[PDB]
């Protein structure tokens, strides 16, 4: 079965993936839009 | 005072082993050209 | 034995002070 | 042409904003009586 | 004896809760910290003047 | 050390926090106090005859 | 340098010093195994810690 | 320098003070009300001066059970 | 004890007089620049 | 924009702010909760 | 077209007021949460349910007495995650159970990792040797030995230091009474490294300031230095003569000097961490057996060592009931150790 | 010349002499193991696994031999208390001799590799410079490690071709080496389940075989090669040190908390078992079941094994020791001879009273006796003038059930007080304090010493990791920074991206 | 013969004095614990 | 209180012990004592040491 703590484990795991996924999506986006000039 | 019987040998080797190591290295540095 | 040992180490340190001061490697400006 | 949104601006506000809120909360606490 | 003096002093004066002792701790913890910081920063930036088989 | 020599001492927040009835609510300052008490009552264990250690 | 029977036999195993696959090669796949290993370590930690408690898994000398 | 506007330019400008003479007081007052309305107590579960003890107990509501500590607190709170 | 006392009083007086007279002997002038 | 509000005034006013709020906290050490009374 | 990784690298490593870097992704959130968790707990959160103490400005504590306190002993070494089996997602209960303790300790640990990665990252970009990162291993060894290893050896997180000024003082005095930590030679080496470091800091700053070359007309001498100048701003030769004549020895090599300044306080902190690993296990320098044998057989034999043990015995008996509330100690007045009168 | 702290750097470019130094180190470590086992065998008393087991006697390597199936001596005894056993070659003594012989062969091999250092095998065929292909070496070694790991799990631990491993009941009373089957369900990840250890080695072994083949056949990406400096042997030192500190921490933790690989009959009980009164609870269970089925108190206490009672004693708790209190636990409290029996205290009214036990934190502890509801009823006062609860005032007595003192009752207040002082430590034993000139002061067990040394070494290996990592990544500036380092690269304003000259303003 | 990886080793006078001071001082510190 | 090595101390426990509380702040040079034996009993060495040290 899925104990309440295994369900909690999945929730922590999803939450962490979201925080990381969002952090990297945003920084990637910002980096694409806001580029360094090599002139 | 009922001290530990190995305290003397332990202290003596603790001083002598590294000290002699350093002395060896120092003297052979002085004897270089 | 213990007292002799503690005094012996101390005496060695005082001797080391004398050599480190008066038989130092002289600072050389050149 | 000085920008306003910068990493520095964000850094300043992540600290300054809560700080002022907290200072107001702690000012209030000085009037609490048992 | 020094530890004895320290423990009695805490009993009789609450030295840990005295701001001047607290300044003292900031002084020695901070002196140690800046000691390591300065040593490390100057050491970080030594000009290359020696080969790999010699002390810098 | 030179001003505690004349017994101006560290902060004393012993029993500073009190509830609505007047029960004492301990803080970490009260726990320091308990430790200090242990040092106090034990030090120089045959030297005090009267109840306050005034020096 | 000295040749030997066993050195001649092993020679090919110490012959590709410096050899690399182009660019990022298998990096992404390595990342997936790293991610999986991280989750594995988190699981076995959380079990020992009693933060993740599983049916039939009694973390005690009594199992 | 690194391209951001100097702080000294910013905080001596009228625009900065027009914005911040609103945002600074507003945040202060909001923090004040967080305490004055009693909401701080309930978000964080901090006892009010009248809720450390029931009227006749002198026993602290110490948590003693890892996995139903949540319920022990619940029960300690119902018993005030 | 009375002899120990006198001896130490004389010793101390001697070094103190060296210190006082020594510092009175043109001390500002004993530096490497302006004198 | 600019340098309209001189830095010395900003400094003096903000410094006085800090003194007032810290002074208030010292007041509270002697009244209400934490006062020992 | 360059790759996304390289584009992100550019942006992470832009020269800005606050450098970010790849290290910034770990550092900033963990540091901000550790610091914000401490400010939140000390301002608003109690320790009534874990310790039976008030611990926040809200309850009436001051800056000296506030803390984020450790969890109750019955929590053991639970990670105490918000979504874990103790709090089960309830923020309010989590706070009451000491969840902010583990929150601050674990985010603080990851943040220290991120800070030292920052030290390596910046050193590499600017082109310097990473000695500052290496020196920072000392603060790490201290944080890890004291906040993590020590409680992991003990019954629970309860006996870790709580994050507060008075709480830490309590941690000092506990260590004296229970562990006799002043007697421990790994602590003693720590003290020598910290006081020796502070000595070096003071003596080196003072020496340079008092052997400066006159490089300006100002009576205030700070202006007479330019960062890009090639020449030493103070006289090593004169400093060396001074100390040789005053103290008997002196530095003559400036590289050795500055290395030694790293070595002394870093080595001292590392020694202190090793002692606390021992204390995790109650593996103390508590006693000298020979002293105890003599003192037990000879009731006229007294030393400062035997005196301090009487103090420790007082600390343990008088503090334990309130400091260890899970033990339910009741020590009748008649059993308490006391000297005469007091 | 080289400073003292860099002498071994002469090996960085000399694979053959590196191998020789490695062989010398291996010979030393294997010679230590042999020497250590022989010393232990020369001092170990095998006559009493119940009250004088290995972990009371300061034995450190003996438990490791036992854990994997070496339990007998050529002189006829086994660690479980058997007589007349034939262990074959692989007795404790055979294991020590094997390690000595190995040490010698490894020393000889070191000599050959030191003298014949300049083997063509260590030269890059293209440049004739010394060169090791570290990526492929990694795959070869990982493949080998996987094979051994798999075989250890599949053959040794299962008993299929090997002896198994030590296992016991939950109270550490009937431990023995047994074949153990792998656990393939989620309980395999329970540190206390031995079948997990078997499954670990089978599965992780197969994984190592696969990754090993991977690492033999697929070259590293240029990107990883450059970033981790895979041409620099010092990178391998750095990552290897990291792995080793990780592993040192894990073995410290499982030693301190207990697991299927740190059994109590080999390393002693844990501190947590005292904390949770683990043994006391089982003792009291067995006594109440005895009582419920008809037994007298004497009979019920007399049915408790001495071994179980001995675990319920603080002198076997590993958190009671001292850093300079050296030697076996027997040097402190003595060599345990026998259980005195279970002490029941009663006041004049005949109510049962319970001595408050010493927690591990306390070097000394007062004597306080409570009734079954925790109310104080008697104590040993410090100040006498206002004493209310003394043993004399409350008429305290002590009666013993089980053990040597079974059926006896003591009423003389000094005697009852002496037994109450022992009761703070749990169950009461008789000790021989003469044979070793025991001093009366508690020492830790091999569980505590192991744990200490591994936690310290793990922490110190963190510094090693940082140091060598730093040396790897900053090799170009090891002797100092570029003398003509551009002021623009370190000043602000000039480059848009820190440390990239192509981003100039 | 001739291994080209050989290097001379050194320890200057000052280093000798520093090392001897370290050793002696550690011994003076630790000896009390060894005698116990 | 025993302070010296020959009277049962080690380096960690040893000390030169402060002068007697019966003396208080009174000046107790060697020549105030009836004998060296008395001087030692009452902690005379502490005062000689600390006064010469602070001056030096
Ligand atoms: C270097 C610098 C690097 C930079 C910084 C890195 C920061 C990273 C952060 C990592 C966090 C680690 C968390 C460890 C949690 C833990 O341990 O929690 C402890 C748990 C075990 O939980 C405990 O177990 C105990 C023993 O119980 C056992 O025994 C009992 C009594 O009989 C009962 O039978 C019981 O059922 C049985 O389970 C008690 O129950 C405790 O209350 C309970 O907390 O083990 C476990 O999770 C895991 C134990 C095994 C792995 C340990 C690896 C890490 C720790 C190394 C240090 C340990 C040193 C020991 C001291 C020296
Ligand atoms: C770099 C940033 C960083 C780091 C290193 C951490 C680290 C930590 N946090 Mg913090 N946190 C952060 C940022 C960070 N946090 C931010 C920005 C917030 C605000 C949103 C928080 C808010 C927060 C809270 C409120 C809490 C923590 C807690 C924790 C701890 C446990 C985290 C955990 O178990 O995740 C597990 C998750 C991962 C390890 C992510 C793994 C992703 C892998 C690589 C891929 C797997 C994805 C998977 C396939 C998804 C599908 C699942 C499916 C089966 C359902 C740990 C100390 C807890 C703690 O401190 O308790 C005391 C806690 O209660 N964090
Ligand atoms: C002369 C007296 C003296 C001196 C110099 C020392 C010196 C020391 N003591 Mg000892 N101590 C003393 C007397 C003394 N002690 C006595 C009489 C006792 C009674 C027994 C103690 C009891 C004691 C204990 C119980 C402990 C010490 C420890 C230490 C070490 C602390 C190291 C450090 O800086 O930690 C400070 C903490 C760190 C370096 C961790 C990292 C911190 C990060 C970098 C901070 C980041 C902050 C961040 C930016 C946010 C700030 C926000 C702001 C709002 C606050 C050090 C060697 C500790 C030790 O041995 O550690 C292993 C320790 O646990 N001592
Ligand atoms: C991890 C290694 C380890 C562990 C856990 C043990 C554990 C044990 N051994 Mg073994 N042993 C070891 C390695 C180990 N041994 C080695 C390498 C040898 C060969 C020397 C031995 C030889 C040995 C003998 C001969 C005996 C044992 C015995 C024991 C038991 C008692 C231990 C004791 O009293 O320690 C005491 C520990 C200390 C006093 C702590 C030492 C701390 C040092 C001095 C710190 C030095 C600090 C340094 C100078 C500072 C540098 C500072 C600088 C950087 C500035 C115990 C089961 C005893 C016995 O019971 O066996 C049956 C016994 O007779 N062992
Ligand atoms: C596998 C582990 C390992 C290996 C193979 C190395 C190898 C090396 N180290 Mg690293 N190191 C490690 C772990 C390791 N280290 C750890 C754990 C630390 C922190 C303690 C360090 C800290 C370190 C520093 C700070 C330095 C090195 C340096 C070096 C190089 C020269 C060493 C030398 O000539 O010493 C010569 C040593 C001596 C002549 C005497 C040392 C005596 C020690 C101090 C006490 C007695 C040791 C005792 C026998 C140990 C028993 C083993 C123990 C594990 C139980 C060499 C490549 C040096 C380097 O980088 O040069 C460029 C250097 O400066 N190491
Ligand atoms: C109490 C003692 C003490 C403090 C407070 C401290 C603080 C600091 N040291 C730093 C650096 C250093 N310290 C060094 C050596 C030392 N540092 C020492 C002792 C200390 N050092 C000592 C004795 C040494 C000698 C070895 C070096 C060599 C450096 C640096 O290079 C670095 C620096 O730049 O200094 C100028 C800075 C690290 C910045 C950081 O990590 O931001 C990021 C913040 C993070 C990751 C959050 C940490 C969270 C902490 C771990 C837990 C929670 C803390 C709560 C918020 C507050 C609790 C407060 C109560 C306890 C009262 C910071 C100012
Ligand atoms: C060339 C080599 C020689 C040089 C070394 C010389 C000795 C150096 C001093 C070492 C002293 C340590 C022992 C103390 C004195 C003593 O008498 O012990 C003596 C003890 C033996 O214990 C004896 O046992 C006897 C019967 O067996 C009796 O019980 C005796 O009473 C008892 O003294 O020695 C050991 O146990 C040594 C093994 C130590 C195990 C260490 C585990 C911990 C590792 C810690 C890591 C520390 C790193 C910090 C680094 C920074
Ligand atoms: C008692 C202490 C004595 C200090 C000794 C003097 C030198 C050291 C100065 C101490 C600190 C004060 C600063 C100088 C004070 C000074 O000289 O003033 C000048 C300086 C810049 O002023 P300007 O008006 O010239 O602004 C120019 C720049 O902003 C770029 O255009 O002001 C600041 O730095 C503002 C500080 C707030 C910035 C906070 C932002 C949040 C940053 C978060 C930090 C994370 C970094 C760590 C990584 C985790
Ligand atoms: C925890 C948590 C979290 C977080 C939070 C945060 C992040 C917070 C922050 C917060 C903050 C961030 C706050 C702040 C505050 C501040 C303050 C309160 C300040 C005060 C100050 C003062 C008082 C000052 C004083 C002084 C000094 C210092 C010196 C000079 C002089 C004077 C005296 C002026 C989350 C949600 C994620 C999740 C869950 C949990
Ligand atoms: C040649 C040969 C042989 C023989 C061999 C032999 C006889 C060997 C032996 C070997 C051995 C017999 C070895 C030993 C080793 C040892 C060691 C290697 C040790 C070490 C130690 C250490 C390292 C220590 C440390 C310490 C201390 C001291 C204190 C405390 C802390 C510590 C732990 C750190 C034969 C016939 C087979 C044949 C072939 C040839
Ligand atoms: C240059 C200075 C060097 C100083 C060296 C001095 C050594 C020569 C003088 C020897 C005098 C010591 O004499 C000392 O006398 C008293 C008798 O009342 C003894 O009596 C003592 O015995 C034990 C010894 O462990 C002590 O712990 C105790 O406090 C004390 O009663 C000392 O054990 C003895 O050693
Ligand atoms: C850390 C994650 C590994 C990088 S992965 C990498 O990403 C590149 C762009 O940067 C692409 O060109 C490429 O297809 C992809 O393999
Ligand atoms: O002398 Mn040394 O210590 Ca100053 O208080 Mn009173 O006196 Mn005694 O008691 Mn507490
Ligand atoms: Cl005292
Ligand atoms: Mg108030």
């Amino acid at each position: 079965t899925i104990t309440p703590s295994l369900k909690g484990f999945f929730i922590g795991l999803l939450s962490g993936a979201v925080v990381l996924g969002l952090t990297f999506a945003v920084l990637i986006a910002i980096s694409q839009i806001d580029k360094v000039q090599r002139s | 005072m009922e001290v530990n019987q190995l305290g003397l040998i332990a202290t003596a080797l603790f001083v002598l082993v590294p000290s002699v190591f350093l002395i060896i290295l120092y003297v052979q540095t002085e004897s270089q050209q | 034995m213990e007292t002799i040992t503690y005094v012996f180490i101390f005496a060695c340190i005082i001797a080391l002070f004398f050599f480190a001061i008066f038989f130092r490697e002289p600072p050389r400006i050149t | 042409s000085y920008p306003i949104f910068t990493v520095r601006w964000v850094a300043v506000h992540t600290l300054a904003v809560p700080t002022i809120f907290f200072l107001g909360a702690i000012a209030a606490m000085q009037f609490i009586q048992r | 004896g020094t530890f004895n003096f320290m423990i009695v002093f805490q009993a009789e004066h609450n030295i840990l809760m005295h701001p001047f002792h607290q300044l003292g701790v900031a002084g020695v913890f901070g002196g140690a910290l800046f000691c390591a910081m300065h040593g490390s920063l100057v050491t970080s930036s030594l000009i290359r003047e020696t080969t790999e088989t010699e002390s810098a | 050390i030179s001003t505690m020599a004349f017994n101006l001492n560290g902060f004393n927040f012993n029993h500073s926090v009190i509830d609505a009835k007047g029960n004492v609510i301990n803080t970490w300052a009260d726990i320091i106090n308990r430790a200090n008490l242990g040092m106090e009552v034990m030090h120089e264990r045959n030297a005090h005859n009267f109840p306050l250690d005034l020096a | 340098a000295r040749r030997t029977w066993l050195g001649d036999i092993l020679r090919p195993l110490n012959s590709e010093y410096g050899k690399v696959a182009p660019g990022w090669g298998t990096t992404p796949l390595m990342a997936v195994f790293m991610g999986l290993f991280l989750v594995f370590l988190l699981i076995i930690l959380e079990i020992y810690n009693s933060t993740l408690i599983l049916d039939g898994v009694n973390v005690s000398w009594k199992a | 320098t690194t391209g951001e506007r100097p702080f000294s330019d910013i905080i001596t400008s009228v625009r900065y003070w027009v914005i911040h003479s609103i945002t600074i007081p507003a945040l202060f007052i909001a923090g004040w009300l967080f305490v004055s309305t009693g909401l701080a107590y309930d978000v964080f579960g901090t006892p009010r001066p009248d809720s450390y003890y029931a009227q006749e107990q002198r026993s602290i509501p110490l948590v003693t059970d890892r996995f139903e500590a949540k319920q022990q607190v619940e029960t300690f709170l119902e018993q005030l | 004890m009375e002899t120990l006392k006198i001896t130490v009083y004389i010793v101390v007086t001697f070094f103190v007089l060296l210190f006082v007279f020594g510092f009175l002997s043109g001390d500002p002038a004993r530096n490497p620049k302006r004198k | 924009e600019g340098g309209r509000i001189p830095l010395w005034i900003v400094a003096t006013v903000a410094g006085m702010g800090v003194i007032v709020i810290v002074g208030l906290f010292f007041y509270g050490a002697y009244a209400g909760l934490g006062s020992s009374l | 077209e360059r790759g996304w990784f390289d584009i992100l690298d550019d942006w992470l490593k832009r020269d800005r007021f606050v450098f970010v870097g790849w290290s910034g992704i770990l550092l900033f959130p963990c540091a901000y949460l550790a610091l914000g968790g401490w400010l939140t707990g000390t301002t608003f959160v109690t320790s009534w349910y874990t310790h039976g103490l008030a611990s926040s400005y809200l309850e009436g504590c001051n800056f000296l007495t506030v803390a984020v306190s450790t969890p109750a002993n019955s929590m053991g070494h639970s990670l105490l995650l918000l979504w874990g089996p103790e709090a089960q997602g309830d923020f309010t209960r989590w706070c009451q159970l000491g969840g902010l303790w583990t929150f601050i300790a674990l985010h603080g640990a990851f943040g220290l990792i991120g800070f030292m990665l920052r030290q390596f990252e910046i050193a590499r970009l600017v082109g310097v040797r990473p000695y500052n990162a290496i020196a920072f291993s000392a603060p790490i060894a201290v944080f890890v030995s004291v906040f993590l290893i020590y409680p992991l050896g003990q019954s629970s997180w309860f006996f870790a230091p709580s994050f507060g000024v008075a709480a830490i003082f309590r941690f000092l005095l506990f260590f004296q009474g229970f562990h006799n930590w002043t007697l421990n030679p790994f602590h003693m080496m720590g003290v020598a490294g910290v006081l020796g470091g502070a000595l070096l800091c003071a003596i080196h700053g003072a020496t340079v300031e008092n052997t400066l070359f006159q490089d300006g007309e100002g009576a205030s001498t700070f202006r007479a230095f330019n960062p890009t100048q090639a020449e030493e701003t103070y006289s090593m030769v004169t400093a060396n003569r001074f100390w040789s004549q005053i103290f008997g020895i002196a530095f003559s090599n400036k590289r050795w000097l500055h290395f030694f300044m790293l070595f002394v306080p870093v080595t001292g902190l590392w020694m202190s961490a090793i002692g606390v690993v021992g204390l995790a296990l109650n593996l103390r320098s508590y006693d000298f057996i020979s002293q105890e044998i003599r003192a037990a057989e000879d009731p006229e034999f007294e030393t400062f060592y035997t005196k301090n043990l009487l103090l420790n015995e007082g600390i343990r008996a008088w503090m334990a009931p309130q400091d260890q509330p899970h033990e339910n100690f009741v020590f009748p007045e008649e059993v308490l150790p006391r000297g005469n009168a007091l | 010349g080289l400073p003292w702290y860099r002498v071994h750097t002469v090996l960085i470019n000399d694979p053959g002499r590196l191998i020789a130094a490695h062989l010398m180190h291996t010979a030393l470590v294997a010679g230590w193991a042999g020497s250590m086992a022989l010393y232990e065998l020369a001092t170990f008393d095998p006559s009493d696994p119940v009250l004088n087991p290995m972990w009371r006697q300061g034995m450190f390597v003996l438990p490791f031999m036992a854990r994997l199936g070496v339990t007998g001596s050529w002189s006829g005894w086994s660690i479980t208390g058997e007589t007349g056993i034939d262990p074959g070659f692989w007795s404790f003594e055979g294991v020590a001799l094997a390690h000595i012989v190995l040490s010698g062969l490894l020393f000889l091999a070191a000599c050959w590799h030191w003298v014949y250092w300049d083997l063509e095998l260590f030269r890059d065929p293209r440049t004739g410079e010394p060169a090791l292909d570290l990526p492929k070496m990694f795959g070869i070694h990982l493949f080998l490690a996987g094979l051994l790991c798999f075989g250890f799990g599949a053959f040794h631990l299962t008993g299929l071709f090997g002896p198994g491993m030590w296992v016991s009941d939950p109270y550490g009373l009937t431990g023995s080496v047994q074949p153990v089957a792998p656990e393939w369900g989620p309980d395999g990840f329970n540190p206390y389940n031995p079948g997990g250890v078997v499954a670990h080695h089978i599965a992780a072994g197969i994984v190592g075989i696969i990754a090993g083949l991977f690492h033999i056949l697929v070259r590293p990406p240029q990107r990883l090669y450059k970033a981790l400096r895979m041409g620099n042997i010092e990178t391998v030192l750095s990552s290897s040190i990291a792995a080793v500190f990780f592993a040192a921490f894990v073995v410290a933790g499982t030693m301190w908390y207990g697991s299927a690989t740190t059994p109590i009959e080999l390393f002693g009980p844990t501190r947590y078992q005292w904390d949770s009164s683990y043994f006391q609870q089982e003792i009291n269970r067995r006594v109440q079941a005895s009582l419920a089925s008809g037994a007298t108190l004497e009979e019920a206490w007399s049915a408790i094994p001495e071994k179980l009672a001995f675990y319920d004693y603080i002198g076997n708790n590993p958190a009671k020791g001292g850093l300079f209190r050296t030697g076996p636990m027997n040097k402190g409290d003595g060599i345990a001879q026998a259980w005195k029996g279970h002490a029941v205290f009663r006041n004049k009214e005949g109510e049962e009273l319970f001595v408050r036990r010493m927690p591990a934190f306390f070097e000394s502890f007062p004597v306080i006796l409570t009734d079954k509801n925790g109310v104080v009823k008697a104590d040993i006062p410090f100040r006498r003038a206002e004493s209310k609860y003394s043993f004399e005032q409350q008429g305290v007595t002590v009666s013993f059930y089980g053990g040597e003192l079974n059926g006896q009752t003591f009423t003389d207040p000094p005697t009852v007080k002496s037994y109450a002082r022992k009761a703070i430590f749990g169950e009461i034993f008789e000790f021989d304090t003469e044979t070793l000139n025991s001093d009366g002061i508690f020492r830790t067990s091999p569980r505590g010493w192991f744990t200490f040394a591994h936690a310290v070494f793990a922490l110190l290996f963190f510094f090693g990791h940082i140091w060598h990592g730093a040396r790897t990544l900053f090799r170009d500036v090891f002797s100092g920074i570029d003398p003509e380092l551009s002021p623009e690269q370190v000043e602000w304003g000039f480059y848009q991206k820190v440390g990239d000259v192509t981003t100039r303003r | 013969e001739p291994n080209p990886n050989r290097q001379p080793v050194e320890l200057n006078r000052t280093s000798l004095y520093l090392g001897l001071l370290l050793i002696l001082v550690l011994a003076l510190l630790f000896s009390s614990y060894f005698f116990n | 209180v025993s302070g010296s090595l020959l009277y049962g101390n080690n380096i960690i426990t040893g000390a030169v012990v402060p002068s007697s509380n019966a003396i208080g702040l009174h000046f107790y040079p060697i020549w105030e004592a009836a004998s060296l034996d008395e001087w030692l009993y009452n902690g005379g060495p502490y005062q000689l040491i600390i006064f010469h040290f602070l001056l030096g």
